[PDB]
């Protein structure tokens, strides 16, 4: 195959991309708690419902 | 000679290699379906169905109200013996004058 | 769709673009005289607490 | 304010105005560069052990700890651009004018 | 408006990753149906202007400048299809994507809603056109060109960023329906002066004005033929909307400091026109005849009457469609004989009969032939301006009159003749060009059937 | 016949209309953030009939 | 992990492993003075690696499979017109020697690399401080003007002074009237064209400024072609050789360092290659270096940087 | 106009006397832009890295994104606390200091004097 | 201070020789402790712009 | 090319601000201006000096 | 300079500086300024240029002048008031000595000879270290004490700076010399409107640290330090320098880009403040600075210029450096303007 | 004359003449630290008393 | 061909001061 030396980025370093999806679920699901809580922190702090 | 560069190659007609081309771009097939789809919408509905659009647009400011709006009050002033309108757009009254 | 349609929106614009006119006049005035008289919630520049004083009896009685 | 507090203001002036005047040394510039340290020293002494400001007695300390650190800084620059270039004039090092 | 907005940003992705050689199939066919959509813009209700959102609004003076950037996007799309072909694909799509950055930004400018916002896409053209005139003309001035263009217009928008932003202060909003709704009198205070000329040099100095005009002649002779319509058929109309828009509220300073512009511009379009009847390059005539023409604008605007308004916006858009004619006429020259220069290739209707008339109604446009919109415009603006002095007559009918001595000079000196025998390049006229040009004319006839459409929010 | 290209080739074609369509869901999600006077200006101000509940939409 | 600052930071050292047998040597004889036999015969004794001269497309080795490129899209000139006709406007004998140069610098560099990282010492044929030696020798004999050979100069001297000299070289001497004859018997045809003032000026040049300055950087082995053809005896004096004299041993692990991160990235180390001095030979036209720079991006592999071009396999490019 | 008000505990990003504003919809489109953002960020990261641009490693892009929207989050839940700070001390200051704000009584059209500037 | 870390990490660092009243040691009182002691007790809260 | 060049390029380059060019540049540049400023602000001035106690032919104009 | 050491060298910059920002003591904030001066000048001549050397040196006097005459000016606000603390100074001729002290180290005023010089002698590294981090520390007092400031003298100050980082930028091919005037001439516009509203400097600090931030380590990454070795990089990386244009019209203001978020939102608050003539003016003299960004712009790929043969083998490789945050720098360098409203997240 | 020889005259080319001249002597500095810091103490001098920014 | 810069167009920035004088002449 073309580049006889392994190139720097020849293959997916796994440990790399999986912490990469890894990471990105907790940026969502906690985004995503702290909208529902913060809406929950609404409704009563003014009394709304 | 110092700059190393190619000389300026001569211009390109589209009709050599291709006499029955539209000049629109090299290879043929294209060349016609450019062809045919810019001489399709530009002239086509983008153009005729566009001037039907704006020629048969709905009321454009109003100008047919104005005039049977008018006839009416046209009436209505030659009716009851008034000018068919007045030196005042606001009444007179209302208006507060100073001093 | 029908005038009312751009009578109502306009209607809705002119007025909430009417509040943002007076309110921002109103703010340039507020921050204007809470900076000078600083008699007001924001604009209050730091000082010395007060809590770092030690009353406790020095050396000196006279202080 | 008593005339004190005269000759150590007066003084740093001149300390100011002496390294602003670089002549031909920079081993000469570094005096006047450690000289403003003696009035901001005795002024600041002066001025915390009238007021009994004991507790900043420390802060002429602090000043000097501070203070023969950049004197090392300035002859260890002096060592280099004197060792390079041969002498200490400050007039040598231009070949940054372009 | 976000209905033309939203396609109009979606032209890019679709532009950047399509095909090696679809681009200006796929650039082409789906700007012409944004055009089809923002033909429904023409509709307008007796005053109210539409109010479509918070931050977008449009009127009868919107529309159909707005009409005329959608319109005219496809116009460069085949236009610069000629001399783009030697080109690798990634900077073809960057190139697209220079233009359509530029629709956009001109469909957010005259649908803005207030004057700050107005003004950052404004101004916000400046870029998209820099890069078309700088990184792909043809010249080395071309280097020179761009700086011009771009201080100029940038030396006269300072002055109005600050002055807007005094008007926030001041009044408490910038937004368009409100100024002039709180439309107060401006006194005569020597602040109120600057106040006054703070916001007009902006829009005067793109018009582009008398005197501080030289940007024109220096860019649009010498920025691609793509950039050379939309600089020339739009970019200078955006002082119009702008100035129809500022002075709701500089009033009635008007009426003294109009004067020395006025007759700087009346002075202006004859001084121009002079110039055009005696140039030596093809695209520096029409260049020259874009200011001459913009120039009775200035009077139209600045005048304050209800017909020169009609006549200003019946101008606006003739001119466009005009300038935008000629100067693609002068690229279909150039790229043959490979120079500008007038009398090199004079004599080619014996060669070249399609474009004879190409040339032939678009000079008579220039010329303003009864009933084109070019007069209607035109003639609005001198019934306008004798209503205000009757010796203004003199002026700019001379003025017309020379605009009639070029503008059948290059016709004579293009066309009519002798063809030069040593050219032998001159090929059969390609449909790309030759339908260019019948995209450009038809819908000024189809605009003089039913002109009352263009004449703005004052008709 | 040849599935993959034809949807490869006019993929980017079906762009545009989907921002229309967008375009035209969006804009009209503003009216209803601009509520505030519906039927509620005097020179419209129309009595709502029994068979409606809302003036415009 | 590639070698950083990081791994010194770990404690990555390469002195530990600088040792005797980490001897970059490289033997620096004649045109067809058997030097690559030696060279090679060193190679295989000594344990050290052997690295081929190299030429105008050892750089397309160091990139991709290793198969020469095209002329104009690896170097723009090639060693016929060298060898057939060295004079004319174009100037291909300099833009050989300039091409050249940068090969020799790659073929040093991964000398480096090798023993560096390993510890492991190489075997070349000829280097960096060889190349002046035929330039030298082109100016002499009347092929570019001495514009060229000044530049050489400054380009040389901001491309090797942190290059450190090998630890010992081999001079192969044959003489010159041989080694005319040597061309000649050979048989390929570029070689007849030589002018026999040529091969002298190279002699001349190898005894002249190369070798006495390379005495002070590394040990002087000269050996004649009566005492090269053994293949032994040019190897016992490398083992009963010093390693004293010289910048290595003075060279500590800050250095190497410096010396491995400089050349683990070779963008810095031919930066002065490309000097903004514009020259008859090395100066490519606007238009053409933007077709000619479109032209490299065609070819195979060379699109995106090396395990993306999905056009030569690199699956799995979206998570790559 | 706010880093003196008093009750301004440092360094703490949202007061919990913050929450009893209306956290910012997901659909907000302050928020979709931030997002847009990181989609930007990712398309330049391969430009540069030479890869290929648009469909190149998604994980390297779907971190850009999904980062860009979390501090775009609470950076816009920040936005209109202090906008509402602004909003606070606005009608409270207004309360206190009655005199300095007078009502303005009204004097309508019909009785102005104001003039016409004939444009002729 | 610009970013106040003292206040939020609740320690000292530099709040105990920035005046003349505070805890010197073995409680050695300056030279103006009663007046500079009455001006910080006046102007305490009050803001910058009033105290002056 | 030497006509254009020359009568497009080649002018500022050989310029210079000789008294003579300054002068024709005054009578053409400011003087112009003033005379058509002076034309039209003598007409206003006398147009406008009948408007205001009416002495002027307007009644059978309603549109502007 | 071995790894470790350089990294406790640079810790101890962030260390001082981050001194400077939480102090409420004016000995501390002295101390502070001492620790960032003594820390950085071993940075500056890391490489061992001879330039470098002196380089260095007029760094050093320059700011412990300017460290001595801020430790005079404490002095004297210690001996009229008795106090430490940074709320303002009690002595007029204290707080008019502060303000040259920090000058110099912000370099806004003639006490700005050796900024260009400075940033041209020493690496590119450094030089970006210098331009954006050194100041947060002098801008920072300055924030803090922003109430007793004479506004005579600051705005002077500012106009100052405009005036001469713009006109002096005009001459200039060496890239870092361009950028210290443009940075002098940014200089200026942070410190016009620190009497009025600090907010304001805050943000236009923000933007102009991703200014010089993104700009330089695009220098890094073409590894060019003159106009003429630019130029040669529309060959080998066309997209970096594409990139460098937007960076450089976002640089100069031209909008929409954010690099007008300071130059507008700034204008605006000074209008509050009656203030017309003076910043009509800076909209007036940056134009200047635009003049040799697009020189630039003009010289590196609007127009591709002269190449050398000796770039093929360069083609051939690529960089092994991993700049960071460079995709994310050129996003807040040049489209933030849709959340211009965040910078009351500053407030 | 008017266009090509009097308006370009009569404010780019002045203008970008006036800067051009100046930023000469701006940016002509021969780097004497001698010359730079005397720079500093006239304009630390003239600071107060003569200008007074501190009255 | 649209014009580009030649090798006279690069050395005319091409000093140490892209713009020379008789000051900055040596
Ligand atoms: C805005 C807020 C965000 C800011 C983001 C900053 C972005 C920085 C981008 C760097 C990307 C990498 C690249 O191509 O780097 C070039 C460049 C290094 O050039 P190089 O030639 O690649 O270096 C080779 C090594 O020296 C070879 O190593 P060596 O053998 O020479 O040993 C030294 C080496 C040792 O490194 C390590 O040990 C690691 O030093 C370094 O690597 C430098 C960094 C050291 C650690 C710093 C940790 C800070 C926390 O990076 C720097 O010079 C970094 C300077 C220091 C950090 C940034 C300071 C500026 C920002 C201040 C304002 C902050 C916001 C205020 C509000
Ligand atoms: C996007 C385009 C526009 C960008 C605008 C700027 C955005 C980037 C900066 C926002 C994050 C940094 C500031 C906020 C933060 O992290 O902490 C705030 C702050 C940090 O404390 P702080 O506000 O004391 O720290 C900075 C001090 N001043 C304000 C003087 C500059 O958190 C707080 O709790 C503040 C309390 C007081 C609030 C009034
Ligand atoms: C507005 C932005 C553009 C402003 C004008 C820029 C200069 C004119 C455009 C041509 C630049 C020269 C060039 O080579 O452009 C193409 C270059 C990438 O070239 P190449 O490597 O062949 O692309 C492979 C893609 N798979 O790619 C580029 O140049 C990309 C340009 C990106 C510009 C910044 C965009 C930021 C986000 C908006
Ligand atoms: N210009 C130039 N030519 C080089 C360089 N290195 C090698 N060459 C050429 O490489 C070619 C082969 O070198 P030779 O020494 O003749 O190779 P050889 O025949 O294997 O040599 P022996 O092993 O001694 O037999 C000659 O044309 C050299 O001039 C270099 O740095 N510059």
């Amino acid at each position: 195959k073309f580049y006889i030396r392994e190139p720097p980025h020849g293959s997916p370093d796994w440990l790399k991309v999986g912490l990469t999806l890894g990471t990105s679920v907790f940026l969502w699901i906690y985004l995503i708690k702290q909208h529902k809580e913060d809406v929950l922190e609404y409704k009563r702090r003014n009394g709304l419902e | 000679i110092r700059l190393q560069e190619d000389p300026d190659p001569e211009d390109e007609n589209l009709y050599e290699k291709n006499p029955d081309s539209h000049g629109y771009d090299k290879d043929p097939i294209v060349d016609l379906w450019n062809m045919r789809v810019v001489f399709f919408f530009g002239f086509s509905i983008v153009l005729v169905l566009g001037s039907t659009f704006v020629a048969y647009l709905p009321d454009y400011r109003m100008q047919e109200w104005a005039r049977r709006e008018a006839e009416r009050l046209v009436k209505y002033r030659e009716a009851n013996g008034l000018p068919l309108m007045e030196s005042n757009c606001f009444d007179p009254n209302k208006i507060q004058l100073p001093e | 769709d029908g005038p009312e349609k751009n009578y109502e929106k306009t209607m809705a614009i002119l007025q909430i673009e009417a509040e943002k006119a007076e309110l921002r006049l109103k703010e340039l005035e507020v921050r204007r005289l809470m900076r000078a008289r600083g008699d007001g919630p924001w604009y209050q520049y730091p000082t010395i607490d007060k809590a770092l004083i030690d009353h406790s009896p020095k050396t000196t009685p006279d202080n | 304010m008593p005339l004190v507090y005269m000759n150590i203001i007066m003084a740093f002036a001149i300390a100011l105005a002496g390294l602003l005047m670089y002549r031909s040394h920079l081993m000469s510039s570094l005096l006047c560069l450690e000289g403003m340290m003696l009035s901001l020293f005795i002024m600041s002494t002066l001025i915390i052990l009238n007021t009994h400001f004991t507790l900043a007695n420390m802060m002429p300390i602090i000043l000097l700890v501070f203070a023969a650190c950049e004197a090392a800084l300035g002859l260890s620059l002096l060592v280099m651009v004197s060792n390079t270039y041969g002498t200490d004039y400050v007039q040598n090092l231009n070949l940054l004018q372009c | 408006m976000l209905k033309i907005i939203i396609p109009t940003t979606m032209l890019l992705p679709m532009t950047w990753m399509s095909k090696h050689n679809m681009i200006w199939i796929n650039a082409t066919v789906h700007s012409l149906l944004i055009s089809l959509i923002s033909l429904s813009l023409l509709n307008q209700l007796g005053e109210n202007s539409l109010n479509f959102s918070l931050t977008f609004f449009s009127d009868s003076l919107s529309a159909p400048l707005l009409v005329l950037t959608t319109w005219l996007l496809p116009l460069m799309l085949m236009a610069s299809q000629s001399h783009l072909s030697k080109e690798t694909t990634t900077r073809k799509k960057l190139y697209i994507t220079m233009l359509i950055l530029l629709q956009l930004f001109l469909i957010m400018t005259f649908t803005a809603t207030e004057l700050i916002l107005f003004y950052i896409l404004f101004e916000a053209t400046l870029v998209p056109t820099l890069i078309i005139i700088t990184r792909w003309g043809n010249q080395t001035e071309r280097l020179n060109a761009g700086l011009y263009f771009l201080f100029y217009t940038l030396a006269g928008s300072l002055p109005l960023l600050v002055a807007l932003v005094y008007i926030q202060n001041t009044t408490g909003s910038l937004n368009f329906l409100i100024i002039h709704y709180w439309s107060h009198p401006l006194s005569n205070s020597w602040s109120n002066i600057f106040m006054w000329l703070a916001c007009i040099m902006a829009f005067m100095v793109k018009m582009p004005l008398y005197g501080l005009h030289l940007w024109l002649p220096k860019a649009h002779v010498e920025a691609p033929i793509a950039g050379s319509m939309v600089l020339a058929a739009v970019l200078l109309k955006l002082g119009g909307y702008g100035m129809m828009r500022i002075t709701t509220i500089l009033n009635p300073l008007t009426n003294y400091m109009a004067y020395p512009f006025l007759m700087l511009s009346m002075w202006g379009m004859i001084m121009t026109s002079s110039i055009c009847l005696r140039q030596t390059d093809l695209k520096s005539l029409i260049a020259y005849s874009s200011v001459s023409h913009m120039a009775l604008v200035i009077v139209a605007i600045m005048i304050q009457t209800p017909w020169s308004f009609m006549g200003a916006t019946a101008l606006m858009i003739a001119h466009g469609l005009t300038s935008s004619m000629l100067f693609c006429l002068a690229n279909t020259n150039y790229e043959r004989v490979h120079s500008r220069t007038m009398i090199l290739a004079r004599g080619l209707q014996t060669l070249l009969p399609l474009m004879a008339t190409w040339w032939l109604m678009a000079s008579l446009t220039n010329l303003a032939l009864p009933p084109s919109i070019n007069l209607i415009g035109e003639l609005f603006i001198i019934t306008a301006s004798f209503s205000w002095s009757n010796i203004t007559i003199i002026l700019m009918g001379m003025n017309m009159m020379i605009t009639a001595l070029y503008s059948l000079y290059m016709l004579i000196t293009t066309q009519r003749g002798k063809y030069t025998h040593h050219i032998n390049n001159i090929k059969a006229s390609f449909t790309r060009e030759n339908a260019l040009m019948a995209l450009h004319i038809l819908p000024l006839l189809l605009l003089t059937l039913n002109p009352k459409m263009i004449l703005g929010p004052l008709y | 016949m040849n599935v993959l290209q034809i949807v490869r080739d006019h993929w980017v074609h079906i762009l545009v209309p989907v921002g229309f369509v967008f375009g035209c869901y969006l804009d009209r999600r503003s009216d209803e953030k601009l509520t505030a006077f519906r039927n509620k200006s005097l020179l419209f101000k129309r009595e709502l009939r029994p068979n409606e509940e809302v003036t415009w939409k | 992990l590639q070698y950083g600052p990081l791994a010194f930071v770990l404690g990555e050292r390469t002195t530990r492993k600088l040792t005797e047998t980490s001897k970059v040597i490289t033997v620096d004889g004649n045109i067809c003075s058997g030097k690559g036999r030696l060279a090679r015969e060193i190679a295989e004794k000594l344990g050290l690696r052997h690295f081929p001269e190299a030429g105008i497309h050892y750089a397309d080795s160091t990139t991709g499979d290793g198969k020469p490129l095209d002329v104009q899209l690896s170097g723009n000139c090639s060693l016929e017109k060298f060898y057939d006709d060295p004079k004319s406007n174009d100037g291909n004998s300099y833009r050989l020697q300039s091409w050249l140069y940068a090969s020799r610098l790659l073929q040093y560099a991964d000398a480096l690399e090798h023993l560096l990282s390993t510890g492991q010492g190489v075997v070349l044929e000829r280097s960096i401080y060889s190349d002046f030696v035929f330039l030298e020798a082109m100016y002499r004999q009347g092929f570019i003007r001495k514009q060229c050979v000044e530049h050489y100069n400054e380009v040389k001297k901001v491309t090797a002074c942190e290059y450190l000299p090998p630890h010992v070289v081999v001079y192969v001497d044959v003489p010159v009237p041989e080694i005319q004859s040597r061309i000649q018997k050979k048989g390929n045809p570029h070689e007849m064209k030589i002018t026999a003032a040529y091969l002298q000026d190279i002699e001349n040049a190898y005894k002249k400024t190369f070798l006495p300055e390379m005495s002070e950087k590394c040990e002087v082995l000269q050996y004649s072609a009566r005492e090269a053809e053994d293949a032994e005896k040019v190897v016992e004096d490398i083992e009963y050789l010093k390693c004293d004299k010289g910048p290595w041993p003075d060279q500590d692990d800050r250095t190497f360092h410096r010396l491995r991160m400089l050349v683990q990235n070779k963008l810095e180390v031919l930066n002065y290659t490309t000097i903004p001095v514009y020259l008859p030979e090395i100066t490519i036209g606007a238009h053409q270096s933007d077709r000619v720079f479109q032209k490299f991006t065609e070819l195979p592999g060379r699109k995106y940087s090396p395990g993306y071009n999905e056009d030569v396999g690199d699956k799995w490019i979206w998570l790559k | 106009m706010m880093s003196g008000r008093p009750g301004r505990v440092p360094l703490q990003f949202l007061p919990n006397e913050a929450r009893s504003l209306p956290p910012p919809k997901l659909t907000d489109p302050r928020l979709v832009y931030m997002g847009f953002l990181g989609y930007c960020s990712g398309l330049i990261d391969n430009a540069i890295r030479r890869r290929p641009v648009v469909s190149a490693g998604l994980h390297r892009q779907l971190l850009y994104v999904t980062s860009f929207v979390f501090f775009g989050y609470y950076l816009l839940k920040r936005q209109d606390y202090m906008y509402a700070l602004r909003d606070h001390d606005m009608f409270a200051y207004v309360k206190s200091h009655p005199e300095d704000f007078p009502e303005k009584d009204k004097k309508t059209y019909g009785e102005i004097l104001e003039e016409f500037h004939p444009v002729r | 201070p610009f970013f106040d870390v003292q206040k939020r990490l609740g320690l000292d660092l530099d709040r105990w020789m920035t005046i003349q009243s505070a805890e010197q040691p073995h409680k050695i009182p300056g030279r103006c402790h009663a007046f500079e002691k009455e001006w910080i007790e006046c102007a305490h809260g009050i803001g910058g712009i009033r105290a002056e | 090319i030497r006509w254009t060049y020359a009568r497009s390029a080649n002018i500022y380059p050989n310029f210079r601000p000789t008294p003579k060019t300054s002068l024709l540049g005054a009578l053409f540049g400011i003087g112009p201006l003033f005379f058509w400023y002076y034309v039209f602000k003598t007409d206003r001035d006398k147009k406008e000096k009948l408007i205001q106690e009416g002495k002027l032919d307007q009644t059978f104009n309603i549109s502007y | 300079m071995n790894p470790i050491i350089y990294t406790t060298l640079i810790m101890t910059v962030m260390s001082g500086t981050m001194l400077v920002m939480i102090s409420s003591h004016w000995l501390l904030i002295w101390i502070g300024f001492e620790m960032n001066l003594l820390a950085m000048i071993p940075v500056l001549m890391k490489n061992f240029n001879p330039r470098a050397t002196e380089a260095a040196t007029k760094y050093f006097l320059t700011q412990a002048t300017a460290s001595m005459m801020l430790m005079m000016a404490i002095i004297i606000n210690l001996l009229y008031s008795g106090q430490w603390t940074i709320t303002k100074m009690f002595n007029p001729v204290a707080m008019t000595m502060m303000t040259m002290a920090l000058a110099m180290k912000l370099g806004l005023s003639p006490f700005h000879f050796w900024v260009p010089e400075v940033t041209q002698g020493i690496s590119l590294q450094a030089g970006l270290l210098l331009l954006t981090w050194q100041k947060l520390a002098p801008l920072s007092v300055l924030c803090q004490i922003s109430q007793s400031i004479n506004p005579n003298l600051m705005l002077t100050m500012a106009m100052l700076s405009i005036l001469i980082g713009g006109w002096g930028g005009l001459n200039q091919t060496q890239l870092r010399k361009i950028m210290a005037y443009s940075s002098i001439a940014h200089m200026g516009w942070m410190t016009a409107v620190l009497p009025y509203n600090t907010t304001m400097t805050i943000l236009n600090l923000l933007i102009y640290i991703t200014m010089t931030l993104a700009m330089f380590m695009l220098l890094i990454h073409s590894s060019a330090t003159t106009t003429l070795s630019l130029s040669h990089t529309w060959n080998k990386m066309p997209v970096i320098t594409s990139l460098m244009m937007v960076t450089l019209l976002s640089m100069g203001g031209l909008p929409p880009l954010s690099g007008f978020m300071p130059k507008w939102m700034i204008i605006q608050e000074m209008t509050k403040n009656e203030s017309i003539i003076m910043p009509t003016l800076m909209a007036m003299t940056a134009l200047l600075n635009l003049y040799f960004y697009m020189r630039l712009a003009y010289s590196s790929s609007l127009t591709m210029f002269p190449s050398t043969n000796n770039m093929k083998m360069k083609w051939q490789f690529e960089h092994t450096k991993q700049m960071k945050l460079l995709p994310t720098m050129i996003v807040l360098s040049t489209l933030v303007l849709p959340m211009t409203p965040a910078l009351s997240s500053l407030n | 004359l008017l266009d090509l020889i009097w308006l370009e005259t009569i404010l780019p080319k002045t203008t970008s003449f006036i800067q051009m001249k100046m930023s000469i002597m701006v940016s002509n500095q021969k780097g004497l630290i001698k010359l730079y810091f005397l720079s500093f103490l006239i304009t630390i001098m003239i600071s107060m008393t003569l200008f007074n920014y501190h009255e | 061909r649209q014009w580009q810069p030649d090798v006279e167009w690069a050395e005319q920035f091409g000093g140490a001061v892209m713009y020379p004088t008789k000051e900055t002449a040596h």
